[PDB]
RNA sequence: AGGGGAUCGAAGAUGAUCAGAUACCGUCGUAGUCUUAACCAUAAACUAUGCCGACUAGGGAUCGGGUGGUGUUUUUUUAAUGACCCACUCGGCACCUUACGAGAAAUCAAAGUCUUUGGGUUCUGGGGGGAGUAUGGUCGCAAGGCUGAAACUUAAAGGAAUUG
RNA sequence: GCGGUAAUUCCAGCUCCAAUAGCGUAUAUUAAAGUUGUUGCAGUUAAAAAGCUCGUAGUUGAACUUUGGGCCCGGUUGGCCGGUCGGAUUUCCAACGGGGCCUUUCCUUCUGGCUAACCUUGAGUCCUUGUGGCUCUUGGCGAACCAGGACUUUUACUUUGAAAAAAUUAGAGUGUUCAAAGCAGGCGUAUUGCUCGAAUAUAUUAGCAUGGAAUAAUAGAAUAGGACG
RNA sequence: GGAUAGUGGCCUACCAUGGUUUCAACGGGUAACGGGGAAUAAGGGUUCGAUUCCGGAGAGGGAGCCUGAGAAACGGCUACCA
């Protein structure tokens, strides 16, 4: 019958070999021992702000090859510091050093993007505006 | 084979079979009566020994033990049942 | 160890209808083989046993015809409580419309749908298709 | 457990409200008291007779028993007039659909109009609170022993 | 496999190897029917009447096919002794 | 089956469909009781007496010609011993392997020998006490063991 | 820690070989190799295949045991022996041929009787690196054994078979 | 995976798609996942069988103890009729179940209270040539449960049921103009009121209560300290 | 015995050595109030519930208490720490 007590009052031996077995099961591993809270820049949430160290070019992995315009920002609710990155073209420029940016994750749970070496967020704002909108025109930064 | 009689198997095939395999187990040693006529009394011997049976009054012998059956002792007779 | 009597008694079955055969011996016979097979036979999907009895456990020489699949047992003899019958069915049977799941009731060995008729339950012996 | 003794207190163990008069001559000097408890657990002989006290004992004590009635089987008597059982179980897990041996131990009080050893089944039946941890009491013993006595030498 | 009412519906119900009796179902090209003739009196083969037999792919690869033939068709009659029902 | 080695022949007796006779067979329940009896006296094994009465005399199963187990006769009889004879050999083989390990400290097959032995002896010992036939005190230790036999 | 220390021989020293040659080949040869008293407890410790039991298909070999015979040969006076021959039966180490069947396949009487999925039971695995690492705990005289993570990184590692 | 000079991926213009008062993105989670596997995985070589054997806990564990036969009672569907002014019930019929008996057959047990049932029968008979049919007290049923005494081997499963909040959920009724909802509302003499509602289902593990007697345990008589009187 | 509205190692006194545990005590973690419930729709499951109802706990941390039928109350008082 391979292994599994398939008897009728082995109940016990069974949860508890699950439980036990489950502990090699990657998420249950992560939820379990609060990964997310412990490690990771994010405190374990959807996105964080921060603030803008030094611009960043990164080089790009291979088989590509460019200069992949990203920031160090430092969580404000944290300390830690985090190499994270502006899409689109341009974007780079609506930086500058000591803003206050809002990040978020890649989408990859941790892991990098692609041929960007190390980076697990993007920025999403700056000075309360966004990229996408100061982007297209849609809205300006604002002042000091 | 495919369509055979479980049930009434000839006692030849049975015959040579295992005494356990055979359609209801039941043994296949026997008893003799032997007489060796330096008596005049026969006595009752099981066909494997182990016990090296020796006589009623005469310490002669009558059989000595063996992996099987009981060799039977020299110059005697004997009948089965 | 001889663990569920009437496991060995069913895989025998199997292994001879599927080897294409008629006639199966099978050992050793229990009150609880005879009442499977007993039901495998009121519903015809085998033909003819007979109780051979040695002085032990017994023997079995069934005569079985050829339209039977699968006969099977349960390992370990769950307990139904009447509505989980049809789930077991659900799993187990090819259709909703023959091959029946065999269980033990207090009303008795029966298959599942005279179960249902008779309204009583318990635990599950196996099934037959 | 008590045995002997009875009289054996700092304090003066007796029946309470149940005077016996001195100045009247009586055959059996102390008067006694006890009741039945209920329900068809025979006010065994052993305590009618008895000398004992315990007002714990439910036929001879003031405690009544009421709730839940119970058996278990009696695996500890080291404790003086208590006893430990070891009630089992089979507890059903829904996911794997079966069971697992379970158990308890519940500390129940025991008049010594009962006499047990360990291995006997005992019947036991909620009372008040009598302890810190004994919320019943010893009420039938549907054992004997368990043959300790065809455990005996040789021929 | 008929229905509702009367009416046998789905086609084809396929033969079945009076052997086994399991299906002898389209893409066993590994069957077999057997036509063995009605004979009369003295030899004359009688052609247009046979008692038929059905063997299926199955039992001919077990190489079953030759002894369970032999008891079908003395137990039909053809057969004088031959094939013993014990062993 | 085969419990401590890894041999699986099968090697049992079979015995007889006729559960009275053998027809044949004279004597007396009377006969072979005596006999019984007597040998028991003469310090048997209940498995000497069958083996015994089996081939010099004609006794084919002791318990059918009398309805009842060798063993039980010679308890019914006063001849119980104090122990099963089964344990007994268990036991007494064990001594005698131990006493072999002591005068061979260089042996370890022994030292295995030993322990399975043992085990056996132990398995065996909590069932026959278990059953009311040892009191539930009954341990085997080497150096009690040592006399228990002999 | 004693004994022993012929043999081959980690280390080391060498003669050469090489561009180099801390090696391959040759020489010398320490520890060792062997043994007693005591530890160590690991091997591709390999059938890279848990144990008990059931069922399912053919073939000739062979080890053990046993049975069956107006079988062969041993001569003596026939035996008795022993060896041998043949049939059969338990239980061994394997091979053969098939394959109803199984598998990703190589192949497999188990690795079969599994979506027609339940005889009993122990253990282990859940992408790859990180890493059998860090840490604690424990064992050891030591060399080390057992227990044994995570951060991070990463889209393939990997198996069998085909064609080049 | 695109971009190193004609880019089906970038930056746009054109055109086209998808969803549309919505649509993108991050994070978490559930389905896909038979990658956590009770149902339902996998371990020769791909991840994985401890070097080996013993062995306690734990899980597991052969077969066998009232089976078979006979009679009685009455239910619910379905057929062939319908008698009837869509439904009806008798006789004919199978079929599927529930209950009680006699077979060598405790049903815990006495002591009355009770009787509903026939071995009764006391008359005879409505009426089809009569066991079709019930009213009917005077010898003759226990068990149907009262309550009092005396005692009771332990369990698992299963049945039905009691006890059981509403809101959620499944769901019935009702035309909030639809619908999400709401538990309303609907009829006239709309001049002095008529009236349907506000269901049912689940409620599981435990505890209580009740039928069952298969399957699986448990205890009993061997130094007879046995069983009934 | 004392205490309490009242049982009880609730406390005191004497007396004894007991109670729980591989059927996981004890200890640790919980980014933990418990339920009615929610989400995901073959089923079996898996994840979640601070949050309209029920129950419980608290009022910056504790402790103490007056009044009263009822509170260890905090939109009451007293003390300490902040
Ligand atoms: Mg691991
Ligand atoms: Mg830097
Ligand atoms: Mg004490
Ligand atoms: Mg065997
Ligand atoms: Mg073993
Ligand atoms: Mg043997
Ligand atoms: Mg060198
Ligand atoms: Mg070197
Ligand atoms: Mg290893
Ligand atoms: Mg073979
Ligand atoms: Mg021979
Ligand atoms: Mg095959
Ligand atoms: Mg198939
Ligand atoms: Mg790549
Ligand atoms: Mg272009
Ligand atoms: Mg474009
Ligand atoms: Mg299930
Ligand atoms: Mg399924
Ligand atoms: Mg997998
Ligand atoms: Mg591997
Ligand atoms: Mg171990
Ligand atoms: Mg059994
Ligand atoms: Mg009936
Ligand atoms: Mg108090
Ligand atoms: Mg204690
Ligand atoms: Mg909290
Ligand atoms: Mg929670
Ligand atoms: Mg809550
Ligand atoms: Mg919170
Ligand atoms: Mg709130
Ligand atoms: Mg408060
Ligand atoms: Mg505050
Ligand atoms: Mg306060
Ligand atoms: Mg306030
Ligand atoms: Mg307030
Ligand atoms: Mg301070
Ligand atoms: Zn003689």
């Amino acid at each position: 019958g391979k292994g599994k007590p398939r008897g009728l009052n082995s109940a016990r031996k069974l949860r508890v070999h699950r439980r036990n077995n489950r502990w090699a099961e990657n998420n249950y591993k992560k939820r379990l021992l609060g990964t997310a809270f412990k490690s990771s820049p994010f405190g374990g949430s959807s996105h964080a702000k921060g603030i803008v160290l030094e611009k960043l070019g990164i080089e790009s992995k291979q088989p590509n090859s460019a200069i992949r315009k990203c920031v160090r920002v430092q969580l404000i609710k944290n300390g830690k510091k985090v190499t994270a990155f502006v899409p689109n073209d341009g974007c780079l420029n609506f930086v500058d050093e000591n803003d206050e940016v809002l990040l978020a994750g890649f989408g990859r749970k941790g892991k990098a993007k692609g041929d960007i070496p190390g980076v697990r967020f993007k920025v999403v704002k700056v000075s309360g505006v966004s990229l996408l909108a100061l982007w297209k025109e849609k809205k300006e930064k604002p002042r000091s | 084979v495919l369509v055979q009689d479980l049930l009434h198997p000839t006692a030849a095939s049975e015959a040579r079979k295992h005494k356990l395999k055979t359609l209801v187990q039941g043994p296949r040693s026997y008893f003799l009566d032997v007489k060796c006529p330096g008596c005049l009394n026969i006595t009752t011997v099981f066909s494997h020994a182990q016990t090296a049976v020796t006589c009623e009054s005469c310490s002669t012998i009558l059989c000595t033990p063996t992996g099987g059956k009981a060799k039977l002792s020299e110059g005697t007779s004997f009948r089965r049942k | 160890t001889r663990s569920s009597v009437l496991a060995d008694a069913l895989n025998a079955i199997n292994n001879a209808e599927k080897t294409g055969k008629r006639q199966v011996l099978i050992r050793p016979s229990s009150k609880v083989i005879i009442k499977f097979l007993q039901v495998m036979q009121k519903h015809g999907y085998i033909g003819e046993f007979e109780y051979i009895d040695d002085h032990r456990s017994g023997k079995i020489v069934v005569q079985l015809n050829g339209r039977l699949n699968k006969c099977g047992v349960i390992s370990p003899r769950f307990n139904v409580k009447i509505g989980d019958i049809e789930k077991w069915t659900a799993n187990l049977l090819p259709a909703r419309q023959f091959g029946y799941v065999i269980l033990t009731t207090s009303a008795g060995i029966m298959d599942h749908e005279e179960a249902r008729r008779k309204h009583v339950s318990g635990k599950i012996l196996g099934f037959v298709y | 457990s008590t045995e002997l003794t009875v009289q054996s207190e700092r304090a003066f163990q007796k029946q309470p409200h149940i005077f016996n008069n001195p100045k009247v001559k009586t055959s059996k000097r102390t008067k006694r008291w006890y009741k039945n408890a209920g329900l068809g657990f025979k006010t065994p002989k052993t305590a009618i007779e008895g000398s004992y006290i315990d007002k714990k004992c439910p036929f001879t004590g003031l405690v009544s028993i009421r709730g839940k009635i119970l058996t278990g089987t009696v695996v500890s008597t080291k404790m003086h007039r208590t006893i430990v059982i070891r009630r089992a179980y089979l507890h059903y897990i829904p996911k794997y659909n079966r069971y697992e041996k379970r158990h308890k131990n519940v500390p129940v009080h025991v008049s010594p109009a009962f006499r047990v050893q360990v291995g006997d089944i005992v019947t036991v039946g909620q009372c008040r609170p009598i302890s810190k941890t004994v919320r019943f009491n010893v009420v039938k013993v549907s054992a004997a022993a368990g043959x300790x006595x065809x455990x005996x030498x040789x021929x | 496999m008929e229905n509702d009412k009367g009416q046998l519906v789905e086609l084809y119900v396929p033969r079945k190897c009076s052997a086994t009796n399991r299906i002898i179902k389209a893409d066993d090209h590994a069957s077999v029917q057997i036509n063995v003739a009605k004979v009369d009196e003295e030899g004359r083969a009688i052609p247009g009447e046979y008692v038929t037999y059905a063997l299926s792919g199955y039992v001919r690869s077990r190489g079953e096919s030759d002894d369970s033939l032999n008891r079908l068709a003395q137990n039909d009659g053809l057969l004088k002794n031959v094939w013993s029902y014990s062993r | 089956g085969r419990m401590h080695s890894a041999g699986k022949g099968i090697s049992s007796s079979a015995i007889p469909y006729s559960r009275n006779a053998p027809a044949w067979f004279k004597l007396s329940s009377e006969s072979v009781i005596e006999q019984i009896v007597k040998y028991a006296r003469k310090g048997l094994t209940p498995s000497q007496i069958g083996v015994l009465l089996r081939d010099a005399h004609g006794v084919t199963q002791a318990r059918v010609i009398t309805g009842n187990k060798i063993m039980r006769i010679l308890k019914s009889n006063g001849l119980a011993p104090e122990i099963p004879e089964d344990l007994y050999y268990l036991i007494k083989k064990a001594v005698s392997v131990r006493k072999h390990l002591e005068r061979n400290r260089k042996d370890k097959d022994a030292k295995f020998r030993l322990i399975l032995i043992e085990s056996r002896i132990h398995r065996l010992a909590r069932y026959y006490r278990t059953v009311a036939v040892l009191p539930p005190n009954w341990k085997y230790e080497s150096a009690t063991a040592s006399a228990l036999v002999n």
